[PDB]
Protein backbone atom coordinates (compact mmCIF):
# COMPACT_ATOMS: atom_id res chain seq x y z
CA UNK A 1 0.00 0.00 0.00
CA UNK A 2 2.59 2.36 1.05
CA UNK A 3 5.08 3.51 -1.80
CA UNK A 4 8.26 0.95 -1.49
CA UNK A 5 10.22 4.02 -2.22
CA UNK A 6 9.42 5.63 1.05
CA UNK A 7 10.77 2.21 2.46
CA UNK A 8 14.16 2.13 0.27
CA UNK A 9 14.59 5.96 0.95
CA UNK A 10 14.16 5.01 5.13
CA UNK A 11 16.68 2.27 4.61
CA UNK A 12 19.42 4.20 2.66
CA UNK A 13 18.97 7.03 5.08
CA UNK A 14 19.22 4.83 7.76
CA UNK A 15 22.91 3.62 6.21
CA UNK A 16 23.43 7.58 5.91
CA UNK A 17 23.18 8.03 9.34
CA UNK A 18 25.60 5.34 10.55
CA UNK A 19 27.94 5.91 7.68
CA UNK A 20 28.41 9.79 9.22
CA UNK A 21 28.56 8.48 12.56
CA UNK A 22 31.50 6.39 11.54
CA UNK A 23 32.85 9.58 9.94
CA UNK A 24 32.11 11.66 13.30
CA UNK A 25 34.24 8.57 15.48
CA UNK A 26 37.33 8.49 12.86
CA UNK A 27 37.32 12.22 12.51
CA UNK A 28 37.41 12.75 16.36
CA UNK A 29 40.31 10.08 16.57
CA UNK A 30 42.16 12.40 14.17
CA UNK A 31 41.83 15.67 16.33
CA UNK A 32 43.04 13.47 19.21
CA UNK A 33 46.55 12.16 17.15
CA UNK A 34 46.61 15.53 16.39
CA UNK A 35 46.74 17.59 19.78
CA UNK A 36 48.88 14.28 21.02
CA UNK A 37 51.39 14.86 18.02
CA UNK A 38 51.81 18.82 18.80
CA UNK A 39 51.69 18.65 22.16
CA UNK A 40 55.11 16.28 21.86
CA UNK A 41 56.20 18.26 19.29
CA UNK A 42 56.24 21.30 21.61
CA UNK A 43 60.24 20.66 22.28
CA UNK A 44 61.21 21.29 18.66
CA UNK A 45 60.33 25.17 18.89
CA UNK A 46 62.37 25.65 21.34
CA UNK A 47 65.11 23.81 20.13
CA UNK A 48 64.92 25.67 16.31
CA UNK A 49 64.39 28.97 18.79
CA UNK A 50 68.06 28.29 20.31
CA UNK A 51 69.61 26.98 17.31
CA UNK A 52 68.15 29.85 15.33
CA UNK A 53 69.39 32.19 17.66
CA UNK A 54 73.51 30.74 18.27
CA UNK A 55 73.23 30.88 14.51
CA UNK A 56 72.86 34.72 14.06
CA UNK A 57 74.60 35.30 17.13
CA UNK A 58 77.90 33.73 15.52
CA UNK A 59 76.96 35.51 12.08
CA UNK A 60 77.08 38.53 13.85
CA UNK A 61 80.06 37.56 15.72
CA UNK A 62 82.04 37.18 12.50
CA UNK A 63 80.42 40.68 11.50
CA UNK A 64 81.71 42.59 14.72
CA UNK A 65 85.20 41.62 14.89
CA UNK A 66 86.81 41.48 11.31
CA UNK A 67 86.91 37.35 11.53
CA UNK A 68 84.40 37.08 9.49
CA UNK A 69 86.51 34.43 6.86
CA UNK A 70 85.75 35.42 2.83
CA UNK A 71 83.12 33.26 1.12
CA UNK A 72 84.98 29.96 -0.12
CA UNK B 1 62.21 46.74 11.14
CA UNK B 2 61.88 42.84 12.75
CA UNK B 3 60.81 41.70 16.21
CA UNK B 4 63.30 38.69 15.77
CA UNK B 5 66.21 41.29 14.40
CA UNK B 6 65.53 43.59 16.63
CA UNK B 7 66.59 40.93 20.03
CA UNK B 8 69.47 40.23 17.46
CA UNK B 9 70.38 44.15 17.70
CA UNK B 10 70.31 44.06 21.48
CA UNK B 11 72.36 41.36 21.29
CA UNK B 12 74.53 43.06 18.49
CA UNK B 13 74.99 46.05 20.91
CA UNK B 14 75.85 43.16 24.02
CA UNK B 15 78.86 41.77 21.16
CA UNK B 16 80.14 45.37 20.37
CA UNK B 17 80.11 46.59 24.11
CA UNK B 18 82.22 43.22 24.50
CA UNK B 19 84.76 43.65 21.60
CA UNK B 20 85.08 46.94 22.46
CA UNK B 21 86.16 46.52 26.16
CA UNK B 22 88.63 43.64 24.35
CA UNK B 23 89.79 46.56 22.45
CA UNK B 24 90.52 49.01 24.97
CA UNK B 25 92.17 46.44 27.90
CA UNK B 26 94.57 45.50 24.95
CA UNK B 27 95.26 49.30 24.38
CA UNK B 28 96.07 49.97 27.66
CA UNK B 29 97.82 46.96 28.26
CA UNK B 30 100.24 47.74 25.06
CA UNK B 31 101.08 51.60 27.21
CA UNK B 32 101.59 49.78 30.08
CA UNK B 33 103.93 47.67 28.60
CA UNK B 34 105.65 51.02 26.13
CA UNK B 35 106.23 52.94 29.52
CA UNK B 36 107.53 50.18 31.40
CA UNK B 37 109.67 48.77 28.84
CA UNK B 38 111.13 51.29 26.66
CA UNK B 39 110.65 55.05 28.16
CA UNK B 40 111.71 54.55 32.08
CA UNK B 41 114.73 52.55 30.35
CA UNK B 42 115.64 55.12 27.81
CA UNK B 43 114.93 57.81 30.63
CA UNK B 44 117.73 55.85 32.93
CA UNK B 45 119.89 55.45 30.41
CA UNK B 46 119.85 60.01 29.85
CA UNK B 47 120.30 59.75 33.73
CA UNK B 48 123.59 57.89 33.01
CA UNK B 49 124.54 59.62 30.09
Amino acid sequence: MENPHEQVQANILSRIIGNVKRLNESVAILNQELVTINNRNKNLEIMGAICDNYHSSVQFNLEATNNKKPPL
Amino acid sequence: MDSASKEETLEKLDQEITVNLQKIDSNLSFCFHKITQDIIPHVATYSEI
